[PDB]
RNA sequence: CGGCCAACUACGUGCCAGCAGCCGCGGUAAUACGUAGGGUCCGAGCGUUGUCCGGAAUUACUGGGCGUAAAGAGCUCGUA
RNA sequence: GGGAGACUGGAAUUCCUGGUGUAGCGGUGGAAUGCGCAGAUAUCAGGAGGAACACCGGUGGCGAAGGCGGGUCUCUGGGCAGUAACUGACGCUGAGGAGCGAAAGCGUGGGGAGCGAACAGGAUUAGAUACCCUGGUAGUCCACGCCGUAAACGGUGGGUACUAGGUGUGGGUUUCCUUCCUUGGGAUCCGUGCCGUAGCUAACGCAUUAAGUACCCCGCCUGGGGAGUACGGCCGCAAGGCUAAAACUCAAAGGAAUUGACGGGGGCCCGCACAAGCGGCGGAGCAUGUGGAUUAAUUCGAUGCAACGCGAAGAACCUUACCUGGGUUUGACAUGCACAGGACGCCGGCAGAGAUGUCGGUUCCCUUGUGGCCUGUGUGCAGGUGGUGCAUGGCUGUCGUCAGCUCGUGUCGUGAGAUGUUGGGUUAAGUCCCGCAACGAGCGCAACCCUUGUCUCAUGUUGCCAGCACGUUAUGGUGGGGACUCGUGAGAGACUGCCGGGGUCAACUCGGAGGAAGGUGGGGAUGACGUCAAGUCAUCAUGCCCCUUAUGUCCAGGGCUUCACACAUGCUACAAUGGCCGGUACAAAGGGCUGCGAUGCCGUGAGGUGGAGCGAAUCCUUUCAAAGCCGGUCUCAGUUCGGAUCGGGGUCUGCAACUCGACCCCGUGAAGUCGGAGUCGCUAGUAAUCGCAGAUCAGCAACGCUGCGGUGAAUACGUUCCCG
């Protein structure tokens, strides 16, 4: 490390002492230092109790660390400047050991500015305690085609819709298939040829709607995280679509 | 530096130039003799408060209009003071120079005169607070005066530490162009140094 | 942009080709305000491509753009006091801007002795899928794929 | 003879010489150092030191307190 | 869930055994030690063992305190309510004393799954005897005993009586709604919380569960350290515990609360702050400034933002304040008290580097009292860029053109202080609206000013020329003309003015019409209270100190330009988006009298001669430019790039270009191949790039500064990170 000292007036021996005292702080800086300068001045007025003024500037990897002290002589000023610079460099570290106690920790305990925001679902929580099923629509079970079902979707502003298919005579549910288009799920999977003709670009889910109970359906919805579950009820034997409502209850659509 | 001089801020809108003449080749010597006349009239008269000095020049003939609150002191009953000022104005290479001595109507609505009085009182023995209080209360009595601020800086009271103090009464919007602000600055000479006094006074606005 | 998005400048269509894209290209290759020289360079490059291939400049230019147009990129995102290279979807305007910038920059490093010839060769190679800009698109798509695990935030 | 605490100016000196019961005064312009004027309190006395009481409700009987300032035993049973 | 003893239940962790089964498992902010490939992790079945008891489960119960919940049984302590049968003050407290007393720790004997001091490696770090990771011994567990400490806290000793209430919750008795289901409600006794009177307190707060009002008993305190330490003593296997000083030293140590400041605390916002981009710096040569070194001197000031092309808008001499040497002293320059005068003053010669000295010619007008000049003699005195910007004025920078800083009266608090200035919304804004123990006001914001973008009226010279005539190429050049520009006077025009929608029908906000311009249109001038003892005793002034035969003053020469290096600001480049040559088109602004200076002529070219016309809308700076466009050539090279350095020859200014000017001509032809860590500027006529002009100025170090125009981009998803 190389230091330049720009003294002023009569300060014999201050330059060497300041050089050798400040150059020892290179190991303290955790990043390479560049062009570290020091300046010594003396107050002309004898009325000042601490006439000597010392200033130091270091460029630690682009970060400017500067300090300034007053003293009665060159030696005291240089020593105080060294202590001040050491404290500043300690507060500057920014390496992991010095930035590990401020990084957000745990999952829910403690909150910080950069702590990860809580993931909130669209629905009101309404935990399993008194969740209940307080919405049961049975809008339409008149047979429809894919295009007619899509239009019945669109003006209802509902992502999924349960109807009964024209060609099959079976219950089916359409939903937005994402970027792939739309997706159709039937109680028993059938190919497109048996399905009534359509013009919208859709795809058919190959899996069949399984048979399961109400509590099992709620458990599957909870452990599978889908926006809804379409299934054949075990007791009823017919189609059913459960979705988490906008109040936290489950919306069971039945024929 | 925070606030520019109010007279120069509204020089082209509200206030008027203190020297009135035209010169292209002879601008420099005109300025020289102008400042010589100003310093001569400032040094010659100090008892009576010199409010203002205008100079007008047309070729040879110069008209120096000087305003004071005590015209009788600066003028001679037999013309002795008039003769003195005339003779010392000829010697400034003013060729034919003639003086118009005039009197201010209200010698307490003038910021320069108020600063003059405040400095004169503060010089000898008067505590500064008394000076500002008396000056402000005397300024408010005048009809057209609607605001005043008086500020002094320096070693007030002969102390070892410089201080700045200011007292205001009314409205002093230094940022408003149409409002006219009479500004007066003067340096009082105390045994412990020099004390600066600035006075701003607001008398309505012109459009 | 702390208070909201800024308006966009509606650049005008070209006189001798009537397309927005060539005007965007001449603005990209513009240097020191020498718009006449940039227009000369671009028009000469288009004419060279036309003479070499025999078809219209604009269709092969669009083919080159679609060949070098990216769809996924990687950005440094800081979540929970930690930085990751997150793959991000690219808006169409940004994809077009990146494709044109890559074309110009890579044509500037060619060895065809002239800006017009370098640009013509680069656009032809991009149309045929051989240009260095195509390689840059392949590398950036590969980098987006490699960090797909960080796509959830 | 800065305030407690009656009684201010000039010269000499400058973080020195020194003063001081406490707070604190000496950094070329000191009412706190030394000397001169001036002043005040006492007066055959005037100050300093040493010892005791008071102010000290600061051992609180007259006349104090214990959540955080010092102060409730770690908690019960029980002898005088 | 009060305590002790005995028996016993299940989930899960670990290990072992046996199947299926592969190449990873484990761990972190990221990894590595580690485990596994000899079969791990995973999955199933079986077995062994130890510890703790998910749900119930809480500010809910019990206990004097420590503390106490898997289930069942046995033994046992306490409490509450009702009846009031019974005894009849037998009550309260308690020095010493005895007993109980979390965890850790000690002794003997067992047990040991998980966890885990100590101890190993792994990782981070400048260093890690730590935080994080992999293992892991005592210990945690049981039996019998020791110790006797805790933030053993409600930091609140025990008993009693009284002093507004309101509302949760645990236990028990009873009256009335009455279904008598129901926290129905009431009454009452005993607990356990929250809010709140009076009252108390320094305040915070306590407030029927007192820290209120009083009575009885006990313990404890007398400033902070030294010190709960030493000595002595008692207890203990030991660790150590209990009792417990002094010397010396300090003028304080402390409790509560207020205003700031700060935070690797939170929330809401801003800014080229970041993000997206464009061009750079840091690499090279040169110009400039600074540090350091050097020197006789390298004059002085300025040290992050806010010093470092700054004071310096012009250092060969002068400037100049520094050095060497030569002179000079009421002085280089002022003004007053005096003595003598008619000269001071000039002009030539000589000596000297010059200052200066000397020689030669010239000699005052008033008016008799003297005045103007200087001489010397003097005497007051001048004169200091000598010191102190921590004694100052004045001037300026900066936070920051950010939105904030205060005051009057009122109110609250013992007081510092608080409210107003907070809260919701909105804005560029403490801008405004609605609320509100506040009601108002002032400096700040905005507006009033300049310029610019549109139009109308007025207006025609030196400015335009559209329609008319003369023109000679040379063109508004000339007669003429207000028509279009332009010049400069007055005025209009943007005011959420109008419409639609959000909005508390409020501020305000989104969109639309109109218009040249739509929402402070664009840019300026303007910088609140103050901060940083910021800068300036070298613009100036100035208190105090200092010099005064010198730190004043005159002159010559030199220095401020020195150079083994370091830092900063810029310019030119590294080339083909270019170099060179030829042709050719478009600006704005500004300057000019002892200055701009044309035509012509002479030089290759700086330039020389010469002087037309101009104090200038006229003449000159050329009619003005360069980038630009067209044509030719060069062909990717240390080159026809780059220009440094050096040799020779000249011009101009200046008394004088050696130290130390600029420019011109010929030759010479270095580094330099787009530049590490890092870092800067910029949101539109902007960045980038091109030229012109001005100040200072005899000449210039100007590539610097201040203005003017030509051509003119990319990007902004959005506030997580950096700075303020």
């Amino acid at each position: 490390m190389d230091v330049d000292v720009s003294t002023d007036g009569e300060l014999p021996g201050a330059a060497e002492y300041a050089r050798e005292k400040i150059g020892r702080l290179s190991r303290r800086a955790h990043r390479p230092v560049l062009h570290a300068r020091v300046r010594l001045t003396r107050h002309g007025d004898p009325a000042v109790e601490r006439p000597v003024i010392a200033q130091a500037n270091l460029d630690v990897n682009g970060r400017q660390v500067r300090a300034q002290v007053e003293g009665v002589n060159a030696r005291e000023a240089v020593d105080r400047l060294e202590a001040r610079l050491r404290s500043r460099l300690e507060r500057i570290a920014e390496h992991w050991e010095a930035r590990r106690g401020g990084v957000p920790a745990e999952a829910g305990r403690e909150w910080r500015h950069e702590s990860e925001p809580a993931r909130r679902p669209g629905y009101f929580p309404r935990p399993p305690e008194e969740r209940r099923i307080i919405r049961r629509k049975s809008f339409s079970m008149v047979p429809c085609t894919v295009d007619e079902a899509a239009l019945e979707m669109e003006m209802l502003d509902y992502d999924f819709h349960l109807f009964t298919e024209k060609g099959t005579g079976f219950a089916a549910v359409l939903y937005k298939g994402g970027p792939t288009g739309y997706r159709l799920v039937l109680v028993i999977p059938v190919p497109a040829d048996e399905l009534s003709p359509f013009e919208k670009p859709i795809t058919i889910s190959t899996h069949p709607a399984p048979c399961l109970t109400q509590r099992d359906a709620v458990e599957r919805l909870g452990l599978l995280g889908l926006p809804f579950l379409f299934y054949i009820d075990a007791a009823e034997g017919r189609a059913s679509v459960i979705y988490r409502r906008y109040d936290g209850h489950y919306g069971l659509i039945t024929p | 530096g925070q606030k520019i001089n109010p007279h120069g801020f509204r020089l082209g809108i509200t206030t008027e130039w203190k020297s009135r003449w035209y010169a292209d080749k002879q601008y420099k010597d005109y300025v020289k003799e102008d400042v010589a006349i100003r310093k001569l009239l400032a040094t010659g008269l100090e008892r009576a408060g010199i409010a203002d000095v205008e100079i007008e020049r047309t070729r040879d003939r110069v008209r120096v209009d000087i305003h004071t609150a005590r015209p009788g002191i600066v003028i001679g009953r037999r013309g002795t003071e008039a003769d003195r000022i005339r003779a010392d104005l000829e010697k400034l290479t003013g060729k034919q120079v003639q003086l118009n001595i005039l009197e201010v109507k209200n010698p307490e609505s003038q910021a320069q005169l108020v600063a003059q009085g405040v400095a004169e009182q503060l010089s000898n023995r008067v505590a500064f607070r008394r000076a500002m209080r008396k000056a402000i209360q005397s300024a408010m009595r005048q009809p057209n005066v609607k605001g005043i601020r008086v500020q002094c800086s320096g070693r007030l009271g002969g102390a070892e530490m410089s201080r700045s103090e200011f007292y205001r009464e009314g409205r002093v919007p230094l940022h408003t162009l149409r409002a006219d602000i009479d500004y007066g600055l003067y340096e009082a000479k105390t045994t412990f140094g020099r004390i600066g006094v600035k006075v701003w006074i607001y008398k309505g606005d012109i459009v | 942009p702390r208070k909201g998005p800024a308006p966009k400048r509606p650049l005008v269509n070209d006189p001798v080709y009537g397309s927005q894209l060539v005007t965007q290209l001449v603005n990209k290759v513009l240097l020191e305000g020498k718009k006449s020289l940039a227009e000369r360079i671009v028009y000469g490059a288009l004419e060279q491509a036309r003479e070499k291939t025999g078809t219209d400049p604009v269709v092969t230019l669009k083919r080159a753009l679609d060949n070098v147009k990216p769809a996924l990129e990687v950005r440094s995102r800081r979540v929970g006091g930690a930085t990751y290279q997150v793959p991000v979807e690219v808006r169409p305007d940004r994809s077009t801007t990146l494709a044109l910038r890559w074309l110009v920059n890579f044509s500037r490093q060619r060895r065809e002795k002239t800006m017009v010839e370098r640009l013509a060769n680069e656009i032809l190679d991009a149309s045929n899928g051989l240009g260095a800009s195509v390689k840059r698109r392949e590398d950036t798509h590969k980098m987006a794929e490699a960090n797909r695990a960080f796509a959830h935030y």
